[PDB]
């Protein structure tokens, strides 16, 4: 076994008549393949981090009898065999400040922006339990995205883990990008976690994010795809616990999770090199409590602990749309929701590219606010009628006007539905796009009409009646009072917008 | 080669090397391999179900009528510990070929049809010391009739390398008139 | 005078303890270790022996989170299993795996606990009374009608409505129930358990004041919780059930959502253990770790637990062991579909690959039991053209099976039901189908008396009353 | 040592005595109309079973003189196998099905049917929820089947090693009415649960596993077991023994692999398929493939 | 600057055993002094993929292993393959070791 590699022995025939500890530090005998073994180090905890000659810290945590397997943190290509270990007496920890808001992150909550270090006094632990069964409650206030097909259609709660879904590039670091960019008014602490991507693409979401003034109240957390297993499967426990810190100081936090699927592939890295033995797809056992220990952390608090939450937003990638795959199955029974992103629309330039009818959200009512029940109702079940309709439509082709009707309304309320990228809109502009979508106050207009025609609209209630949005962000109901000062405005820009 | 029972010889071997006990010690571990040939002996420390308690006992009684170097005694306490005395036998063999080692020795292995003169042995040992480097060398001797009348000499590092000529010249005539 | 151990091993949630060789603990007993933190000194990591190694050493298991464990600490034999209070203390009360209250209420009172490890009733204490049980819902009641006294069992994969449905078998049953209801939440959603814990208070099941007269016991142990914690959840809920059965000899429900999270931390803590794995990386133990919680709760002569469980299924594979070792235990199965899910009829079961022990003519009655086979002979010849359909379409079908599919697509929107559980997904109200109008209602579209309404009035409504009065809107609006 | 319990109390270190015997089975004449265990002790709590001699649990099986040909028929009251698919004494029909889809209803039928047809049944229940041996324990006895069957019941509640040798305590009372010149059923309800079972034993002996981690010998498993299974010659009193396997398969999946196993040991199957039993086709006997 | 021994031959897979304190980090190019066919010497390159703990490394060889023996001694050259990057690289084809194997001189 590895503690019998003859210095180690020889060192005890020599100390045998003896009494001794060794609990402080230790002898690397031998470092591979994401974990390294450890001579000595008779008083650590399990869990407790570790410190190298080199620089590299491991979470101890196979504490074997004669040796402690150690969980390197980062490349362990400069451990040198027989170098002296350190016990922290710490006990799996990142620091934990409001210092870490503009900064770009790494795993270890080191800073990779080049911008310097990075003061923190408090702590928070990587591996720290979920809320209780009695420190929650509802999910009741909404978290808005700025897509009109989530915000209406499947609406995310605060304090609801919600799955983005969908197959490589259709547009799910995009629905979590823009779900940033709209957090600058509210009160929410945005975190990031790329889990395995293309640094290229990491920076380019940061200088986004810098480009917008949403990196005042982001962190992200970028591990990248040539970074090592373990610090891929750490970094999404890391942003969670900087999601916590806080949590549970009273403030509202979005967490979003580039790639589950991701860091379900870096532990199956992990563990077969650790010789584990594995199921389905061979993924282990702990796949499913990998991701449950990590989204069991997203919860609307209650009011005895401050009302904190952590909306988390996974990103699950899937293969030519298996959900039946292990790894989008394991997140669904999970997660309260998903969003599912497919790649027929996205390929047909319908962006952004969320199939609304597959499409759930288990807190659907209860998240959104008086305006979007009221005006959005109306927008659900018109697709219900819509996607029926779009069925025998060629098989008819003698389209009347009980249908012909009902499907060029049906048509332009995808326009409605089609967002650029990186552009939001704020809920006064949701509700006032929802309305005259769904009225009919769209039908002369063309398919490549109805997107020039609502840009101009919302900057026409924007600069001259201010009054819709008074209603809409204080009462938060769609008024009598706030439909007829919006019924002016789509009389006005009619006129303007035929001559 | 690096196998657990090897593993632990070296070490034994080290520790001694390092304290200039390496006659002393390897007196000792002879003692040992006499000690530990009896079935009976070596069954009572080697079986699990005998308490270890009782085996310490036993063992420093041995170790006193023995007169047993002080590592050496705290070597087979390390084995008995730390479970490996079911390989004992294999550990003591093992030190041995470490010891030949740590001098610079080598060994050798004479072979003859009848018993031969220490002449003939101290010039084999001359030769050995010569194509094998032996800083000192060794010699060991097995009489065997079903030779005609040569001598075989076995040496190197594991019982290897070997020449002769006895009926080598038989056999290689019958494979040299085959061609 | 407890005999004492040391920890010589921490693997995960498994640690072996040193024990002196005079006294080892015997298997299923509990350990308690010493425990230390920053602040304080917590013995909550409680442990639990599986296995004598040898060397005066056992391998336990954790209940807890082993994070700040030392080799060395003093380990504590209990000398006996895993203990849990049981009785009317239990009542209206949320538990953790170890019998600990976790609703920030008083301490239980532990005059009455139990061990968790028991054997099952014997063969000579069963009864065999085969009495049906309503549940309220069109697929359940005709064509798998549940067991009274029995295990029952909801089968699917993610997100297809074994959470909904098993609190509408909750809804219609539990308050209308004259016994005790368990529930065991074993690896699911902390969310899930907040509702559940919030609809039984809004129910006035679990009152506020009170508390003593509530007939809902509680018992958690979630997704977040560790993989040891998790194979006893099951063992704890179930031991608080056998207890109304044998000593308060009252009829018991017992919901476990969800008995695969069950077998899924039994395959974890197995790998712990260094045992070989037995096919899909499961433990070799499976059909032994399953059938001595699925033996526990058959009903006996005093009273009857009738157990309803979700199983999840992964991947949508029912040839998965760990679903098919659960259809063994089961009165009555209920097997979800998500072709039926993607297509928005809900409850989404499979009306065919659904079965059922009590459909026979002796148990349901002549008149249910005829009709109960004239849906299935209907939606098995349906199933049976979906390739003949796939491909040429509905045109090349011939004059009956035309007529079959005209038919069998009416049946499968009246199997589909709103509940009153998920009135905040759709915002319809739900309806409670009685059997008497269940049968009455196939009854008319297998006579084919209502062929002429369209197949969407049979959509989401109660009665058959309800499908003719939608079926007057979609003719009368123009 | 593989244990024929839990071991919960057994402690490390402790003495163990060697019996020196190996797997006998009390027997006589008393057990027609009891239930019993593994260990043949009755378990419907109704006295102990006055029994003299004993047999091997694990006994050779007849060899090739000592049987003769199957020639008496064994009528099992459906008419789609007593006309395509016959059964006769002596013979091994498998009866292979999808889950609920009427394996134990054409078996228990075929015990009923024996009423007057002076043969002994024996009921074996691997692995079989206790409210389901109870069940068909009830119905046995209503009819008065139970007059001449015989019921060995392991429940899953059981350790892996007596619902392995639930079969061959079955099998070795079969073989004590075989050579006693009596006509003998056996049935057993679910070899695949016996395979599983002994999938479990060999497991945890740390034996090297195979398809499904079955080990190698599971096929040498059910062929000592229903070679024993045999219609014995003249000489040798002309008893039979006409065993009736059951092994479920997973959505008709015979490329599973004892489904495949047993199929190839029995003198025949009898498919019942769940698209024949929807359809109203009962008992759902799929014959072109039995 | 350390000399290693191989300890065993397994297919292209070497492990090399080297003293307990010099030791080869992992990705480091390790050169087997090895012999030919007729008896000149050549040697071989190797990379290092494991630590096998017990002051032993594996590695995989960048060419044939046919003819070594355990017992060779390996150089530890401290840094992974470095491979000769320039406009000495234009027009030539490289062998993974940067050895020109376009029989055009040697790379200057
Ligand atoms: N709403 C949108 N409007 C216009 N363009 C979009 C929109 N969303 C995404 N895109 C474009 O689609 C491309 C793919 O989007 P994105 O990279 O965000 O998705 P992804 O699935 O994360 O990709 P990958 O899986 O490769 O990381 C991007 O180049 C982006 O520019
Ligand atoms: N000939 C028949 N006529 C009517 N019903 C039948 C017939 N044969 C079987 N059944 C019905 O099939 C149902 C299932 O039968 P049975 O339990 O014998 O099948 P099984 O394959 O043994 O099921 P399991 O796999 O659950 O043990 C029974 O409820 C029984 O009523
Ligand atoms: N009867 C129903 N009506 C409408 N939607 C339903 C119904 N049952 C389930 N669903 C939808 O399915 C989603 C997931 O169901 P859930 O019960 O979570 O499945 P599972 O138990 O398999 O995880 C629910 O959030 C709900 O949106
Ligand atoms: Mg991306
Ligand atoms: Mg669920
Ligand atoms: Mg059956």
């Amino acid at each position: 076994r590895a503690d019998e590699i003859s210095k180690i022995i020889r060192e005890r025939i020599e100390g045998y008549n003896r009494e001794v500890k060794v609990v402080n530090t230790g002898t690397v005998l031998q470092v591979g393949d994401g974990i390294a073994r450890i001579h000595g180090l008779d008083e650590v905890m399990a869990g407790e981090l570790v410190e190298f000659e080199e620089g590299t810290i491991g979470i101890a945590l196979n504490l074997e009898s004669n040796n402690v397997g150690v969980v390197l943190m980062g490349d362990g290509l400069m451990i040198q065999e027989g170098s002296s270990v350190k016990a922290t007496g710490r006990i799996a920890q990142i620091p934990v400040s409001e210092a870490y808001l503009g900064r770009v992150i790494n795993a270890l909550a080191k800073p990779i922006d080049g911008r310097g270090e990075i003061t923190a006094s408090e702590s928070r632990l990587i591996e720290s339990p979920a809320p209780g069964i009695m420190s929650r409650r509802s999910v009741y206030e909404p978290l808005q995205t700025g897509l009109i097909a989530i915000d209406a259609m499947i609406p995310v709660g605060r304090g609801q883990r919600e799955l983005i879904i969908g197959d490589r590039q259709t547009g799910k670091t995009a629905v979590a990008t823009d779900t940033i960019l709209n957090q600058q008014g509210q009160n929410v602490i945005c975190v990031y976690v790329a889990i395995g991507q293309k640094a290229s693409s990491v920076a380019q979401v940061v200088t986004n994010f810098q480009e917008r003034g949403a990196m005042e109240y982001t962190i992200v957390v970028a591990e990248t795809a040539d970074s090592p297993a373990t610090l891929q499967y750490l970094a999404p426990y890391t942003g969670a616990a900087l999601a916590e810190y806080f949590m549970y100081r009273e403030r509202h936090t979005l967490i979003i999770y580039d790639d589950l699927s991701k860091q379900a592939q870096a532990y199956r890295q992990m563990s077969l090199l650790l010789r584990r033995p594995p199921g389905r797809e061979a993924y282990p056992g702990d796949v499913f409590y990998l991701h449950s220990r990590l989204l069991e952390r997203a919860a609307k608090l209650s009011s005895l602990l401050g009302e904190g939450s952590m909306t988390a937003l996974p990103i699950v990638e899937t293969q030519a749309g298996d959900v039946s795959a292990y790894i989008p199955t394991n997140v669904i029974s999970i997660t309260d929701g998903q969003i599912f992103l497919s790649a027929d629309l996205f390929n047909a330039g319908i962006r952004p590219a969320i199939n609304v009818g597959i499409s759930v959200s288990r807190v659907g009512s209860a998240a959104q606010i008086k305006a979007m029940k009221k005006v959005a109702g109306k927008l659900k079940l018109e697709l219900a009628q819509f996607a029926e309709l779009e069925a025998f439509a060629q098989f008819a082709s003698d389209l009347d006007k009980a249908t012909q009707n009902q499907l060029a309304r049906g048509q332009r309320l995808r326009e409605l539905l089609k967002q650029p990228q990186s552009a939001p809109l704020t809920v006064e502009e949701q509700v006032m796009t929802i309305y005259t979508g769904t009225n009919g106050y769209l039908d002369s207009l063309e398919l490549d009409q109805v997107r020039k025609y609502l840009v101009e609209l919302r900057t026409y209630v924007k600069t001259n009646k201010p009054e819709f949005q008074e209603i809409i962000s204080s009462t938060k109901t769609f008024t009598e009072e706030a439909e007829a000062l919006l019924k002016e405005a789509i009389q006005e820009q009619m006129e303007r917008f035929l001559l | 080669v690096d196998s657990t029972a090897s593993r632990y010889a070296s070490a034994l071997a080290d520790v001694a090397d390092v304290t200039g006990t390496l006659e002393a010690t390897n007196s000792d571990v002879e003692k040992l391999i006499r000690i530990f040939s009896e079935e009976p002996v070596y069954y009572f420390f080697a079986n699990p179900v005998i308490s270890i308690d009782n085996k310490r006992s036993v063992l420093d009684e041995i170790i006193t009528t023995s007169g047993l170097q002080p590592h050496t005694a705290n070597f087979i306490n390390i084995l008995i510990d730390s479970e490996r005395i079911n390989l004992v036998k294999e550990i003591l063999n093992e030190f041995e070929d470490v010891f030949n080692k740590i001098t610079g020795t080598e060994v050798a292995v004479v072979t003859s049809v009848v018993k031969l003169e220490n002449d003939h042995l101290a010039q084999i040992a001359k030769g050995v010391q010569k194509i094998t480097g032996a800083k000192n060398v060794r010699i060991k001797t097995v009489i065997d009739p079903s030779l005609v009348a040569g001598f075989t000499i076995r040496y190197g590092n594991e019982g290897s390398k070997l020449v002769d000529m006895s009926v080598k010249k038989q056999l290689e005539e019958i494979a040299a008139q085959l061609e | 005078k407890k005999n004492l151990g040391r920890i010589a091993q921490i693997i995960g949630p498994v640690l072996d303890v040193a024990f002196p060789p005079g006294k080892m603990p015997n298997i299923y007993n509990a350990l308690i270790v010493k425990g230390r933190d920053t602040a304080g000194q917590p013995m909550n990591v409680t442990c639990e022996v599986q296995q004598l190694l040898g060397n005066n050493r056992v391998r336990a298991v954790a209940m807890s989170a082993t994070d700040g464990l030392t080799r060395g600490m003093e380990v504590i034999d209990t000398g006996a299993p895993l203990s849990v209070p049981v009785g009317g203390a239990t009542l209206g009360r949320i538990f953790n795996v170890l019998g600990e209250p976790v609703d920030n209420l008083g301490p239980v009172d532990t005059r009455t606990t139990s061990p968790i490890h028991r054997s099952a009733p014997a063969f000579t204490q069963l009864d065999t009374k085969l009495s049906i049980f309503e549940t309220g819902i069109k697929v359940v009641d005709l064509l798998a009608p549940y067991r009274r006294g029995g295990k029952i069992g909801l089968f699917g994969g993610a997100g297809v409505g074994k959470t909904v449905l098993i609190m509408e078998l909750i809804n219609n049953i539990a308050k209308a129930h004259g016994g005790v209801s368990v529930f065991g939440g074993v690896g699911e959603r902390t969310r899930e358990g907040n509702d559940l814990y919030m609809e039984m208070k809004e129910s006035g099941v679990i009152n506020e004041q009170n508390i003593a007269e509530s007939k809902v016991a509680l018992v958690y142990g979630q997704m977040n919780e560790p993989p040891g914690a998790r194979m006893r959840v099951g063992l704890t809920a179930l031991t608080m059930a056998e207890y109304f059965r044998d000593v308060n000899e009252q009829d018991v429900l017992l919901f476990i959502d969800n008995i695969f999270r069950f077998v899924q931390a039994g395959s974890e803590v197995s790998a712990l253990l260094g045992r070989m794995p037995s096919a899909v990386g499961y433990q070799p133990t499976l059909s032994t770790e399953m059938g001595s919680l699925q033996e526990r709760i058959t009903s006996t002569k005093e009273g009857s637990i009738t157990s309803i469980q979700a199983v999840y299924v992964p991947a949508d594979d029912l040839t998965d062991p760990a679903p098919a070792t659960t259809f063994a235990h089961l009165d009555a199965t209920t097997v979800l579909s998500r072709g039926l899910a993607a297509k928005g009829i809900y409850p989404a079961v499979d009306p065919l690959d659904s079965t059922s022990t009590m459909l026979q003519p002796r148990i349901v009655g002549e008149e249910h039991y005829e009709i109960a086979q004239r849906v299935k002979e209907t939606l098995q010849r349906y199933k049976e053209l979906q390739d003949i359909i796939a491909i040429l379409g509905l045109d090349e079908l011939s004059e009956e099976d035309r007529l079959t599919v005209a038919r069998a697509r009416k049946i499968e929107r009246f199997l589909s039901q709103p509940f009153f559980v998920a009135e905040v997904f759709t915002g319809s109200p739900g309806k409670y189908v009685g059997l008497a109008e269940t049968i009455r209602g196939f009854q008319l579209i297998l006579s084919g008396e209502l062929d002429s309404l369209p197949e969407q009035a049979f959509y989401l409504v109660g009665n058959i009353d309800e499908a003719t009065a939608k079926a007057m809107n979609l003719e009368m609006e123009s």
